[PDB]
């Protein structure tokens, strides 16, 4: 569960990303990519190639997903309903890969906050992206 | 995969007795009915609704045929997984796009499977160099992925 | 996330268990031993060898504590409550070795039912040990 | 592990700017507040009350100099990690009972480490490159386990 101080951490930090929050997604996806190339499987109609348009409208579909989870971070499973459905029925991907994009968000988060990443928000940042995976997964079954 | 004597020896003597057709068909049918989500590689196969539909499917009864049959044949080259299972892995990542990890549930449920068919025989050793196999196959078929 | 069938069929299975929980229990810390060895690491003060009274005696607890979870499957955060706080702050068992204990009472439980052990049932009771192994991870941060 | 001539000195470059002691007191500092199940080690470090006792603390400090030395020394034989590490590999298992997963939390966190202090330096191939590096390594010291 996030804590009154977790969730004041994410806000600040996400906070700080502000206008930027599409760009970092579509550099998180990257690294993921590349990091963790089992990834692919689940966009083989997209071209990968980087800078492509497709994956940076994706990082921006999934930014905005964040900043909505970030709003409504004491309603999570309601905010994200509709994606939790998305996920379980039709995308249908294994609850593993969630671990790895979390991971990737968090490098990307610390390249670009070096005043804000400290260990408390790097820890806090670490259970929100847990708790927002946990909620995408929670209809699996 | 380097397994004892012993292990060895444990995986040999089940294997004589299982029907790869019947166990295939199971094992396939309840990774579908336990983990739903790897239904998304099937959409073809018909009617998966229902855990009667499920195991009582034709086309997943094929399937599972199959790809015991070929996990079979694995049983024949424990010393050189990688190399036994190469092409399928690149076919696994290059033409039908399946998540690795789906090959690690595959084996989890095939042990639950072993041990449902054979009780009291699959005994704690005999599962453990199961698992060491299981283990090893996912592995190798994870392999050539890029 | 278990529905009233989930439920239905946790207790009907858990039901047929009866007086021989606590050797299946031990039995499933057996199996987890010898498939996977990195679970020796959290109990090096036990004899680990077949037979063991220690395993006999912990296995006895670990089914229990699956009894008073089955009993109380509609509030079990608040039944579990003293392990979740156990685990989380004096035991400190990695999170991953979880699935390894569900993964081997799975087997335990398909090796003494055969009639039961329906693929509806494995089913449920997978979800079951899931949400089992939820709560006692709860609260580690 | 195997890394292409370009990975490997990608890692080598970016190593050469790390200050290891600095470095090596912050991962293992991170790790503890991270995931403060691993405290269960260091009970006899003192203070680790809060993130701040913890990044504090001499002792982890001087544990972390002792962890990131031994990796950096391993650097050195990225074409041997596990002849490297066995030592280390039967010790961390036979006498510390330290579940190897912690070796891929530090890992990890090794790389948010270095994503942080190197910033845009720290490409997604810089990255990717690193992440092999990390899993090498935690799979060079869990591979004497038993
Ligand atoms: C925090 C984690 C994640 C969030 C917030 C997220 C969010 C989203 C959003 C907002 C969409 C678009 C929905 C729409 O257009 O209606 C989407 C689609 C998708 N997601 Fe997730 N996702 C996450 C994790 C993942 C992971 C880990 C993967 C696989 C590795 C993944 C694979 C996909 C795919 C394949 C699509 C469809 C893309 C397309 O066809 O355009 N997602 N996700
Ligand atoms: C369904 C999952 C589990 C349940 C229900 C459970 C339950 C319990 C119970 C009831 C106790 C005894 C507490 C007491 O003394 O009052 C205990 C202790 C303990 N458990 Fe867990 N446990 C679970 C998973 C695990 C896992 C996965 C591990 C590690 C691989 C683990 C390691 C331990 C250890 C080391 C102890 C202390 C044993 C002793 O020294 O006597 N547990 N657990």
């Amino acid at each position: 569960v996030l804590s009154p101080a977790d969730k004041t951490n994410v806000k600040a930090a996400w906070g700080k990303v502000g206008a930027h929050a599409g760009e970092y997604g579509a550099e998180a996806l990257e690294r993921m990519f590349l990091s963790f190339p089992t990834t692919k499987t689940y966009f083989p109609h997209f071209d990968l190639s980087h800078g492509s348009a497709q994956v940076k409208g994706h990082g921006k579909k999934v930014a905005d997903a964040l900043t909505n989870a970030v709003a409504h971070v004491d309603d999570m499973p309601n905010a994200l309903s509709a994606l939790s459905d998305l996920h379980a029925h039709k995308l249908r991907v294994d609850p593993v890969n969630f671990k790895l994009l979390s991971h990737c968000l968090l490098v990307t988060l610390a390249a670009h906050l070096p005043a804000e990443f400290t260990p408390a928000v790097h820890a806090s940042l670490d259970k929100f992206l847990a708790s927002v995976s946990t909620v995408l997964t929670s209809k699996y079954r | 995969v380097h397994l004892t004597p012993e292990e060895k020896s444990a995986v040999t003597a089940l294997w004589g007795k299982v029907n790869v057709d019947e166990v295939g068909g199971e094992a396939l049918g309840r990774l579908l009915v336990v983990y739903p989500w790897t239904q998304r590689f099937f959409e073809s196969f018909g009617d998966l609704s229902t855990p009667d539909a499920v195991m009582g499917n034709p086309k997943v009864k094929a399937h599972g045929k199959k790809v015991l049959g070929a996990f079979s044949d694995g049983l024949a080259h424990l010393d050189n997984l990688k190399g036994t299972f190469a092409t399928l892995s690149e076919l696994h990542c290059d033409k039908l796009h399946v998540d690795p990890e789906n090959f690690r549930l595959l084996g989890n449920v095939l042990v639950c499977v072993l041990a449902h068919h054979f009780g009291k025989e699959f005994t704690p050793p005999v599962q453990a160099a199961y698992q060491k196999v299981v283990a090893g196959v996912a592995n190798a078929l994870a392999h050539k992925y890029h």
